This record gives structure tokens, sequence and C-alpha cells, in this order.
């Protein structure tokens, strides 16, 4: 679910994910990694807890 | 007369390599690297994916 990004290839292609692919796709493997860990706006050093 | 004389024999051989070697021809090219660090701002879309 970590949701890696496939990368492109050092000259313009049609193969992997498109930038805008990975816009939001990244975007998305901060908020996983980071609301396990953030649990909204802010990180936690101590770590998150849910309810 | 009166002489003999003694005989070694040798040879030469002439060979051009070079005017086969030339250059073909040399070529070269044009590329928008991504550094990032930019803004877009001149015109927009153009190349869709």
């Amino acid at each position: 679910m970590k949701q890696n990004i496939n990368i492109g290839n050092v000259v313009d292609d049609g193969t992997g994910d498109y930038l805008r692919k990975g816009g939001i796709k990244i975007n998305e493997n901060f908020d996983e990694l980071y609301y396990e860990l953030g649990d909204g706006d802010v990180p936690y050093s101590a770590g998150a807890w849910k309810t | 007369v009166g002489f003999g004389f003694i005989a070694i024999t040798l040879l030469t051989m002439f060979i051009n390599v070079g005017l086969t070697l030339k250059h073909t021809e040399t070529i070269i090219n044009k590329y928008k690297n991504y550094k990032w660090d930019s803004g877009l701002p001149t015109e927009y879309a153009d190349r869709i994916a």
C-alpha cells in the first residue's frame, strides 16, 4: 500500500507513471505513512494513536 | 668478370589503410531537460500524452 511510483527514463517516453499519476501518488505516499504517524497536519515523534 | 657476388633478397609492401578511414557524418540533438527549478509560464499544454 506504500504506493511506490514507477520512474520514467532519461528521455521523453510514454512508459511509467506520468507525473500527474505521481501527482497524488506520492502525495498519497505521504499521507499513508504520514497519517499512520501524523494523524493530521502534524507528525508525531511519539507516534499516533487511533480511537 | 673475375668476381662472384652474394645475393640476399628482400621485399616491401605498400598498403593504404587510411583511405578507407573517414568520418561518415556527424549529428546532434535538441533536448528539453527537466531540472525542476522552473515555472511554466510561457504557453501551455501542447504535447499531451
